[PDB]
């Protein structure tokens, strides 16, 4: 019996096939079994919201209407050509939290298709989509994400469909490196929502929860050192001699304003929010120091108009901005570790 | 009967049912319950004046020759694949700019069907709609953007579309948005736009959308006025410090033209005017005016100082005054009037 | 009789009709009354020199393959995916880059015969349209951006347009541009473009975008007067303050140079001068002559001193009116005369 | 005859033609007599090394099957619809990044049959080619933007592409491009590359496109020269100025720094100079200089005044001419090399 | 005898072959011989870390069901869409974002044939491929991108890819790449992916990729270098000067920092130091360290000038050597080591 016969005799309109019917028609649910594999993730942006993955959907059930019988010996296994995960039945199947999402065609159909002796089926199709993300940015170069990946159904309620996640070892990724994130291989918390639309019924969701640590390196070396480095310019301004008048304001008037343009930068490179942002706290706390070295020049010139009170005033902002700089800092850290 | 003889049988090739046909021909129109589920709401980008939803268009119906008898079970789901050999009204959204469906596993799509006929067909969508925005009263706009549903190649005499009486507009619970406050107050209405080919039908729904100003706020109100404070501040300097206040006023006025341009240049080019734009050309008067006020008392002085120490106290005490009633009145009517 | 057997006496297998040819064949050409309904316009952009639109094209031709009796009403309405059947004439806009359907619950087209044939063929379009420009007066120009409705496989000799006589162009209820402001007037003409393959009708549309002043003036000329006049402040001080002054025009003519480099920036490269560019490049020339005037000072100071003291009189006395002829000239002259 | 009847045995399923058949089969190669005619040229980019053209292509060949004489209209013109059941050959353009088709109304193909069997195959389509380009001389350049024409399956054995005699490239009545000037010189070359499988044929044509010096000049050849004067008209003030000539020195260079920043920053990464790039060091070289002339005077000051103002107007004097000599030189080697 | 009717007895409706079985079905796997030809490599974006390529990809095996013996010339070429018909080994690239085929007149492929039964694949593809960037010696980043072949439907069991002996992967003659500077040293490896399914086999081709040091020097390595020479002659300037070497230090440290700015804008937010930074930092900290120079003095000065001109000599005599033996550690670290 050729191998024609057997995939015809199996699932084809040339024989007594119909997929558009779901195995255990009007009788028991199907149990889908499921689990993912991340091939590439990252592309994070998050003035868009989104992260893109490119992952292997695996999804296996039992189909009684496949059933390789005992006649032939020729694995307990079988795989097809991929052209017919088109004929026999496929299981509604759709990534909620969707904004993009494209198959890999590259010289055929980049699907897999296996069959059992018993009925199990297993179907992998590569899948590069964008999904999205709600960001929490109340402290932004240290947050902690939770970016997640709810796999639904549309054309099924749960009383015929059923996802669940696979026993051991649901989701696989080999080699992982991002730029900016780090994730965690243990922290991979996957749970049911169970979607339930209104005017149709109840209907089946698994979710994967990823755990984005994002790391302080980038940030640290872009945004924080340099305002460090202006507002201990800004200090360094007071050991000038107040007789200048001209040497030391532009001190304090080019560091306010290289805050402010560092602001418009970090503003422009980030979405638009209403809530603030750790980082808006430190540069506005740096802008207000820098502002605070220049009142201090000007209470110095009212006071020169004297010798005594300047040098008052000089010694205690030299000896005042560094140690409150300093408790803010430690405050900082302290709170946004 | 069976499962496959049944659908052969009912809309099948050897059923006997035609889809180009829609039911009722030469006959009363066909009424169809529109009702939405939206998803993901965001990406308003003022510059393209757009924003891309996600939704669960559902549209229901009654055709007489989807009755059967073999099945007691009411609701009935069926095969999406199966929908392509049934009739579906025509629809599209007028305001679109670009959209798509969204293929994954298949093409999403839902086919419901009851006793009496009635269909229920549930789609996903993505929709980069258009909504001409406002900007008059800029970081308080309340903006109305629409979602015009719409028929193109019926009639009204053959298609006629309606809100469901409840519940015809959902929102995920958890939903949220960046920039803006969506509202729970979504209006329905008729639309009935009207051709010279003859009169379709339509439905629109409008989402009042309040803007926050936290950004805007933080990132432009804030700056601003540390600058126009440090022009004020040039005012106690003595008055022999020349380039001090010079300098100061005008790296003031520079940064405020900068900060302009940037607002003006992250929204599209409008003609009327933006109150982001009276706030940053006001500020950039004051300091301006700051900048002349050294200047005359500079003219002045070469007792002509003690004149200009008069100017210089007389400057300190009425600049805060006028920036404050300025602030006043702005807020006043930007905020409580609109 | 019935309706599916109607259709397929009419178009369908049954029938007899092939789509493959047009109607009269082998005899006088087919006239096509096309009219078009625009329903959004914007994404006016010179950068790349297009504009977005999205019109509800429609195509009325008369073909005697398609006359029936069986149903007294003249009008008959039928199902798009019955298009593919029936013929269609060929058509393209010429001046495309980036043309799509709207394919949104169905394919979205509109098909409407009458007794004696005359076919009606609607369809929605988003169309990327290219319409070259003319710089040389930027802000205040009077653009004709333009869409070449024309055949490519049909000739002339089997295929004739022609413009409809009575509202072939119309625009939805309540348009409006950010930017410019439409007109009503539509100049209509041939174009009837002439390959070397043969003679291809083609139907062209004129639409006259009047660019309004409103935020070029805001963002680009009001900061420069600005600069300038601070320039002019710059002369009331005394001498003996060099850093003053001089720091002042610097700063002056760098803003200036920005200015100028981020405005043109915004636009697409060009070899000839715009008029931003010329009011750039005087209101540059003005802070300049300044700060030349500042150095003529020091120059003449090191009795001279009273003759510094007439060149800044003079300067803050005349700089100014030259500035000022120089603003009604420029006006003027791209206000009224262009 | 019914023409369907006459196509249906000329090339349908009753004809006997085959489609994945090249003509004489087995025998001497085809000649395909290929020429375009271009609609639109423009969006060249130098980030991207690419230029987007819209083309209408056309494909003459000589089929032995296609001969009839039913029909005595020597030109014969058919419905693009057919177009798929005839011989097709095989080609791409080599250099491309991405293509596409233009699909509006109807696929935008042609078909043209003769009696002997001559066809023509014109299409319309959208090439974002791609030409590798030298910017050694950058705002002078002269590029050679390249199209290679080529087939994939069919060796030159079986399939030779060959321009045609007379008017083998068009171009539109009235085209201009914003940056470039399109020249009448095209030529015409036999790339006919060689890989391992075999000898595939290639027809390439180059165009020269000479970029005009208007916008680059006016927006960095300008204002850095204007930079370079100031940082002269620092020589001419006094010695007691001394903040006033740093800070003048200090702000050329920056704002000379940021003017070579962006016109690299708009143009693609490479390591060979460029002559923009040549000016913007040189003119940050003499601002450099000029500041470092100024503090030589401050050093000296300390009979020292003397030799101080001896060398401010040596350098007043000589600064000028060496960068006017420069000016020369830079502007003959490269107007006179190009 | 027809070729037609050759092809139908071959492959087609009658010839009894079925693609959806691989060849030596429950038997022994597949050897594809899989060999490259590079046509345009480029886009090398670090931001997302990606390089575009566009191949003449090529896969031979031997299948035997295609043995004939009509036609007695051993290498036969056939029709591209005769491709639809016959068996094609499942293949992706593991480390590809955004691919696509190339269709323009016809689908890019070649289907080859020998008297054997093997067979000769070749098609076109044009590739977004991923390879991860290291950084840690940015400008001097000798980097590995791969490309990863691989099968999904088959195994290891039925399906093993395998390079080609000799002339497995070639480029074009005249290729050239703007920032980097491609090797002719390619390896081959095998992944030879295991996953939970099954064992599923892989190739990968590494391409060395060297980026040159010629527009990141001009661009950022040079003007750091004059700006910190400014900072430096801020010494010699005298010591009354404090509004000068202050102004000169401030505006250093701006321009410093905007140029580290820009220079971490064009490449993607990484952790680990880039040399590029560690650069931008040094030439930092030296122009701060010369503001410090001058505080020190201004100090020091409030008899002393004779110790504020010590410590300015020896600045003036010291910084430089620390800087130069400085650059040379880096250089020397950067180019030699890494
Ligand atoms: C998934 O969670 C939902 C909600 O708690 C529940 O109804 C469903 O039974 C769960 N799935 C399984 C397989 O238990
Ligand atoms: C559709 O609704 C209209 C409302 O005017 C009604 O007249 C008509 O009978 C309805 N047709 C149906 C329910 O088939
Ligand atoms: C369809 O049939 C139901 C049966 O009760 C009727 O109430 C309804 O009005 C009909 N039409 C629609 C559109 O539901
Ligand atoms: C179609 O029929 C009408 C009937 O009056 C006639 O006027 C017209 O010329 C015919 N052809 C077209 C293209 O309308
Ligand atoms: C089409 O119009 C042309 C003139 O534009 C006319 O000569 C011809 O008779 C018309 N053919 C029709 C209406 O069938
Ligand atoms: C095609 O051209 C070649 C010359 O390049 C030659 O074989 C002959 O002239 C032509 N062959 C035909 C028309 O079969
Ligand atoms: C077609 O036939 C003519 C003779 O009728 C011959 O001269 C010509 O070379 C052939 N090929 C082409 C492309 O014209
Ligand atoms: C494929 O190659 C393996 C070893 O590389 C060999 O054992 C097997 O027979 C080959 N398959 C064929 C020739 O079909
Ligand atoms: C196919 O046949 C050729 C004929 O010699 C043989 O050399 C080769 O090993 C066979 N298998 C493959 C995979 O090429």
């Amino acid at each position: 019996v050729p191998a024609n016969s057997t995939s015809n005799i199996l699932n084809r309109l040339l024989v007594s096939y119909d997929p558009r019917i779901r195995p255990n028609f009007k009788g028991i649910p199907v149990d889908v079994v499921v689990n993912i594999f991340i091939n590439s993730f990252g592309s994070i942006q998050e003035t868009t919201m989104d992260y893109r993955v490119n992952i292997f959907l695996r999804q296996k059930w039992n189909d009684p209407r496949l059933k390789l019988p005992s006649d032939f010996r020729g694995s307990d296994a079988l795989t097809v050509d991929p052209t017919m995960y088109k004929c026999l039945w496929k299981p509604d199947l759709f990534f909620a939290n969707e904004k993009s999402a494209n198959f890999h065609d590259v010289t055929q159909e980049n699907i897999l298709l296996f069959i059992f002796r018993d009925g199990d089926v297993l179907v992998s199709m590569r899948l590069s989509i964008t999904l999205s993300c709600p960001l929490d940015l109340t402290l932004f170069p240290m947050d902690t994400q939770r970016c997640k990946m709810q796999l639904e159904s549309f054309g099924y309620t749960t009383d015929d469909l059923r996802f669940i996640w696979q026993s051991g070892d649901p989701v696989q990724l080999e080699k992982i490196a991002l730029p900016q994130f780090d994730i965690k291989k243990e922290d991979i918390e996957y749970g049911n929502c169970t979607k339930y639309y209104k005017g149709t019924g109840y209907y089946t969701c698994v979710e994967v929860i990823f755990t984005l640590r994002r790391q302080v390196g980038f940030y640290m070396m872009g945004v924080y050192a340099p305002t460090l480095l202006i507002v201990v310019l800004s200090w360094l301004s007071f050991w000038i001699n107040p007789d200048a008048s001209a040497a030391r304001v532009p001190l304090g008037i080019f560091s306010v304003l290289s805050l402010a343009s560092e602001c418009t930068t970090l503003a422009a490179e980030l979405p638009k929010v209403s809530y603030v942002k750790a980082l808006d706290v430190w540069l506005i706390a740096c802008l207000l120091f820098g502002f605070a070295s220049l009142v201090e020049y000007a209470v110095v010139q009212v006071m020169l108009n004297i010798p005594t009170a300047a040098k008052r005033i000089d010694l205690y902002a030299r000896a005042l901005f560094p140690f409150c700089f300093l408790f803010f800092n430690v405050i900082y850290w302290s709170i946004y570790l | 009967l069976s499962p496959s003889d049944f659908l052969d049988k009912l809309m099948g090739r050897t059923s006997g049912y035609d889809a180009r046909i829609r039911p009722n021909f030469k006959g009363p129109p066909v009424n169809v319950t529109c009702n939405i589920f939206i998803n993901s709401f965001g990406s308003v980008t003022e510059t393209t004046m757009d924003y891309r939803v996600n939704i669960f268009l559902r549209q229901q119906w009654n055709d007489s020759r989807l009755a059967y008898s073999e099945y007691p079970d009411d609701s009935l789901d069926l095969d999406p694949s199966m929908l392509d050999s049934i009739w579906k009204p025509d629809l599209f959204f007028a305001n679109e700019k670009g959209a798509n469906f969204h293929d994954v596993t298949t093409d999403n799509k839902l086919l419901r069907i009851s006793k009496n006929g009635k269909v229920l067909y549930s789609i996903r969508l993505t929709l980069t709609l258009s909504c001409p925005m406002d900007l008059k009263n800029f970081p308080m706009d309340v903006q109305t953007c629409t979602m015009q549903l719409e028929s193109f190649g019926y009639t009204m005499n053959d298609l006629i579309f309606e809100w469901l009486s409840d519940g015809p507009v959902q929102v995920a619970e958890g939903l949220t948005l960046p920039q803006f406050i969506l509202k729970e107050e979504k209006e329905l209405g008729y639309c009935t736009k009207h051709y010279n080919t003859g009169k379709f039908t339509c439905i629109e729904v409008k989402f009042h959308l309040e803007r926050q100003m936290g950004y805007y706020l933080i990132q432009m109100y804030i700056p601003s006025l540390l600058i126009v404070i440090l022009s004020w501040v040039s005012f106690w300097i003595n008055m022999d410090a020349a380039p001090a206040r010079v300098a100061l006023g005008i790296t003031t006025v520079l940064t405020m033209t900068t900060q302009s341009s940037g607002s003006r240049a992250s929204l599209p080019k409008v003609s009327y005017v933006k109150a982001i734009d009276i706030w940053m050309a006001v500020c950039l008067l004051f300091v301006f005016a700051a900048l002349l006020e050294y200047a005359a008392v500079n003219f002045v002085s070469r007792k002509f100082v003690d004149r200009a120490k008069r100017i210089d106290t007389i400057s300190r005490a009425a600049f805060p005054l006028a920036f404050l009633i300025f602030n006043i009145f702005y807020w006043i009517t930007y905020k409580i009037i609109r």
